[PDB]
């Protein structure tokens, strides 16, 4: 098991920039594909962006390509988001998850989750 | 991507005792598979050692392109963690490793584990069940890079279902374009052979297509 | 007097989220330590997570990394975010807390239980 | 023809032993691989335990060292033999075999599974 | 955990003598604490004798008291019944099992067993 | 067996007493319960028994065969075992009864390798796992008191109950035990109550004298 | 030699409340004192409060004595700093630092220091 | 060095089976080359069956072939003996070897022995 | 003759959008090819094409079967340094010893009292992310292939030891193998023999320095 | 055409904190990889810390814990936070940067370098 914990959220200013950061506590982080994910108000958890164990393998959401990163630091047991030129629609409270299986974007193949951090977005 | 060849092949383990092989004949087409069954005792193993070049034959002619791996009927596992078994002094692709380990069912049983592949294995630190230790076998020699694939009764220890999983996406998903031989005796793994070849006491009882034998 | 209520429970499909809380109500001086246990159908009562006034946290090792305890000490609540629910987590989710009553002249607790919230994950 | 044949399942108590056999009946050539698998409710149809011709066995984590496999070869029997019984092995239970029909020119195997028992671990028992 | 596997069973004449091995396969067999149960056909499995772990404690059924004798090998994880002035009482099918918890002679406690062994006297 | 008059010390010279005029008598075999709010001076007091802590006045006497439980539970890199007997000389029945007692042998028994499991470059316990682990250590020293300093203090409250029950009021019933503790459960079965507020003696009685509010 | 990293800094309505967290990645992280030092602008960093390596010592500065608590999770290489009842005179950058020597709750002693966050009271 | 222990010797009427154990005590036995060994009485020790370390290698006597089946299990350090179809020339006792040196089916080649099982067989 | 792409074109999920798309070249015996582009664009799918675990859904590939990669992501196994670096090959102390000096390793490896027979985790926590970029690298170069595919090796290194790195290992120790490189510096660009630049698994440029710089 | 302008420099006691802060000025499409460095008199240039875009960050051994490396891609800003400065930190600080220009039709990176900042740490 990954005990996760979310960090970065708060209120921007559209077109802002914000970085939010996940620490893991646990073994074997790198055996792990970290995902952020996004709940918006009334919405479903959708996926951000996932990041293989190695760092190999990066994903986003259509959505959010070209103007979020997603990074690991397998020393540091971290995942960062880099959220640049953020819009309205990106208002939601941002997940941090960890799966024990290789390769999948859908949420419901992840298994430990964080507390999540609410990120708004103002025109 | 090799091509196996076998001319009127026999071959004996004693000097001046009974051939372990009598005039074996075949040809395996590049990325092709070929089902090898028979008897106990029949002589697979020993057909899959001369591919080796560990029996040599007293008549007749072998012919390939090297870069084999070879699985054992026999798991073995040498001192270290899942990983250090696996890729075995191949280097590292997650990719390839966590594709690998997926195909031949040990994901489940690894992500079991809090250390997961960083479990050690060996007396030292843990025992594993017989179904466990042949598939990190089966993984170690599908994760090795060979033109051919030697795979010597590898689901001899292993259930039905497990089994069924593993010839699916590891044997004809995962391996599809590698040339393969595989020491079978079931019907299940027939149907999907491009060739079979039935050996009785050293000798060819049947060599041809699964329709072939089918007709019979 | 002092009262522990639960609420949150119910019927779940597997991989669902749910969120548990249990709110301390009456003559409340302090609350030491809360916690979140469960009794599935045969077995035994056994803690699933606690948590320290502090905010030092202990989980079941079936739960460490899937569920999060937390709690609010200016509302005497205390939660439990389930996240990736397996049917291996139906049970009846009992609220646990060492409470010292506005009476009491001194910095001593009792220990209160909730009446239980029953939590069902179908397959 | 092939049939394989499951008896010994029931209503028992916690704490219980029982032994469960399976017999493959017809124009039986040969079986090579035998095992004993069970289906709880919802879930999926897993392995308990498995025999090689020779006697070699594998067990789940689950059941290894309460469950013991045995096979009588010249009978064509296959049994589970369960101590210790939990309710947590409440399912219903298959067996399992590789069998050679006696019409197959070749030893080549075709698997052959049984109807099942039903094993239920309950204090509703005697 | 531990995999049983009794030896030493048959057919004697009452006043007999008869020796039961039990060796078992897996790790930390010093951990338990092993038993001997018969069941007699149509009784239930009875205890016999129990081992600590150590050895220190070693404890038999009223029955077998001063007759039968219950020893331990932790370097060759043997447990042997030395079974001694055999009466025809004592038919039964012997069974070794191991117990992961200090100190029950119920064979409830016992999780690990053996396939036992038929005695006749 | 442990006795205090008019004692009263200091952390810093010069500074606020952490400890002011306390005053207590435990006979032989007792239970003396320490309760307090946090930062009272209740560890200070168990520091002070240890000798880690000299007054500035007043007089303190026992015997010194003393098995500290610390707050803070500790580990040991070695084996369970390694952990469990440390120092002391391995007895099965002292070992296999102080296990049962601490409520560990479930968890010690899901591991294949048992108490043979390495621990600290091994496995990592959860925190009642590890108070578990210092408790037992504590409780198989043979001491003449023991000082137990909050050890329930990470565990589940049915843990505790099944330890406070079984381990400090049955294992070690005839032994003189100083548990510091701020529960009404565990305060009924204690021979003496000790009260501390801000380094002061608040109240010091029975559990009867305590009931009379 | 440990890498520390803070968390949860930001704006609060006086009176109100705030959680900073401080993750260090490295070994023997038991072995540090850590500490939370606040530098108000134009001041230099001051001692807010401190931690021994178990956490059997905390010590905190006059000012935010009763309102602030420092706590520590070895298992999770965390150490946490609770600011109730916030004042604005709390205005300033929070840091988190340990130091390999035993007991001291003055900046110079501490040797590895984290990035700091911005915590403001306003009115 | 190994110790060896037989087991499942006795009385049987011939055309019936019978199957031996041997539990070996000791390191490495995957090392060792066990074998079945006969000693009729008034005759010298003959060999029956052999098994490599590996189990990849079994060699039988001609008078036991098709008749007797050596089988090994290393996880349980045992060698077992199948003995179907029993004549009463297999009347012998039937002892249990290792060889540390590999591939010799003569009994001088085996260092190791065990105490040994008595067949017989009737009618 | 030694790598030949031609018409490549290859697709990781069916029927989605091709990760690499026409691609055309022909690398000489002990040439250095610059693979460059931006973030997405298919330089270590084109690697990974090279090594089989692509293969294409139109085109053909030729090359010799000895390849020796080198990833992006640096991974240490349990065990010395020296069980690291030589890995599944044999010994050879001046080989050793040169590939040690040339990846910047003998300083490190020279800090440590036990040396070379210094025990590594898995991931090699103990170490920085450019002395695992670096123990990555001398295992790589260590194994003697006729192809050598460097993935971005000097991701995570700083740029003096980076300099010294190419200048002494890809340059002058690797000087008469093939190597692909995968490098978006201008730096390294200057010392290529051929250059591809890639973008959205499309080739934009194919050829010379000089040709480069005249656009 | 591109600047890289360290500042935050000076001469400190034993104990002292520190800000040195580099600014990439200029047509500027897009930063890899920035770092520090420093240069001891008589002694070569070698690494303090580096920060990828992504931001993750190396660090030699001797600042690891002590120095903090952090980037404002917004502001293109490298900062190294210098904590618990010891006499051994004296040395001039470089500024390093992997820049692409604007007017590249590629993403391709050149290196750019700071003039340097001496940072002066006294016993006394
Ligand atoms: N290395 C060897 N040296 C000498 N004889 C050998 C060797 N390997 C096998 N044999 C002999 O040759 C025959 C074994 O053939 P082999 O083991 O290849 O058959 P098989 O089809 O693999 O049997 P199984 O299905 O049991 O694996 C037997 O007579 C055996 O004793
Ligand atoms: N070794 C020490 N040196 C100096 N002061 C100390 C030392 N240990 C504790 N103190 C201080 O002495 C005071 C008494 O704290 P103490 O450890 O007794 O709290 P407590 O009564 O045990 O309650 P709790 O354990 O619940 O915090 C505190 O102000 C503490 O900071
Ligand atoms: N193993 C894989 N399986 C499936 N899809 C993959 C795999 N690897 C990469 N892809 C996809 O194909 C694309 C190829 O990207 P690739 O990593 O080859 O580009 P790149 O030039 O290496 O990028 P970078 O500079 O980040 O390394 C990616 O966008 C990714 O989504
Ligand atoms: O015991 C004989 C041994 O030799 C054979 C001969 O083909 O194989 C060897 O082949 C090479 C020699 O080219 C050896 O290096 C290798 O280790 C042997 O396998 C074979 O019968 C046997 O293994
Ligand atoms: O997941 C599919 C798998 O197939 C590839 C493509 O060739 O490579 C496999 O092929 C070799 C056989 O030559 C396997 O042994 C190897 O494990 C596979 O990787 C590759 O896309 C994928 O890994
Ligand atoms: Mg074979
Ligand atoms: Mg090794
Ligand atoms: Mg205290
Ligand atoms: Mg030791
Ligand atoms: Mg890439």
């Amino acid at each position: 098991q990954v005990q996760l914990q979310e960090s970065g959220g708060g209120l921007v200013q559209a077109g802002g920039s914000l970085r939010l950061s996940c620490t893991a506590s646990g073994r074997a982080f790198s055996w792990y594909v970290m995902g952020w994910f996004r709940q918006a108000p009334g919405k479903e958890r959708e996926f951000v962006a996932t990041v293989s164990g190695n760092g190999s393998r990066r994903d986003y959401a259509d959505s959010v390509k070209g103007r979020f990163t997603i990074s690991r630091d397998n020393a540091k047991n971290t995942v960062y988001l880099q959220m640049n030129s953020l819009k309205p629609e990106d208002t939601a409270v941002y997940y941090c998850a960890a799966s024990s299986t290789y390769y999948y974007t859908d949420p419901e193949k992840y298994d430990y989750w964080g507390q999540g951090t609410q990120v708004t977005v103002s025109s | 991507t090799t091509e196996v060849v076998m001319e009127n092949v026999t071959a004996f383990w004693e000097e001046g005792g009974t051939p372990v092989l009598k005039d074996i004949n075949f040809k395996i087409e590049r990325g092709q598979l070929l089902a090898v069954a028979g008897s106990t005792g029949a002589g697979k193993t020993s057909l899959l050692m001369m591919i080796m070049g560990e029996l040599e034959p007293s008549e007749g002619k072998i012919k390939h392109s090297g870069r084999i791996s070879f699985c054992s009927q026999f798991s073995w596992i040498m001192p270290g963690t899942i990983k250090e078994n696996i890729i075995f002094g191949v280097s590292y692709d997650e990719y390839r490793y966590r594709s690998v380990i997926k195909a031949c069912q040990l994901e489940e049983d690894i992500s079991k584990f809090a250390e997961k592949d960083n479990i050690v294995l060996g007396e030292g630190g843990i025992t594993l069940s017989g179904g466990q230790r042949a598939r990190i076998s089966l993984a170690r020699a599908v994760y090795k890079d060979a033109d051919l694939y030697l795979l010597d009764s590898p689901f001899g220890y292993l259930d039905v279902l497990t089994e069924k999983e593993i010839f699916e996406s590891c044997v004809c998903k995962l391996m599809a374009n590698k040339t393969r031989i595989l020491v079978t005796s079931k019907m299940e793994h027939l149907k999907k052979a491009d060739k079979i070849l039935i050996l009785h006491e050293g000798s060819s009882y049947f060599y041809g297509t699964f329709s072939e034998l089918q007709n019979l | 007097q002092v009262q522990l209520q639960e609420s949150g429970g119910g019927l779940v499909q597997a991989g669902s989220s749910l969120r548990l809380a249990c709110a301390a109500t009456g003559s409340i001086r302090s609350i030491n330590n809360m916690g979140w246990y469960r009794q599935a159908p045969g077995k035994q009562r056994g803690m699933v997570a606690i948590i320290t006034r502090v905010g030092n946290t202990d989980y079941a090792d079936s739960v460490k990394g899937r569920f999060t305890i937390s709690r609010d000490n200016a509302k005497n609540t205390v939660y439990l975010q389930m996240n990736s629910l397996k049917p291996e987590d139906t049970a009846t989710y009992y609220c646990h807390a060492e409470i010292t009553e506005q009476s009491r002249p001194f910095y001593l607790t009792d220990d209160y239980w909730g009446q239980g919230t029953q939590v069902t994950v179908s397959s």
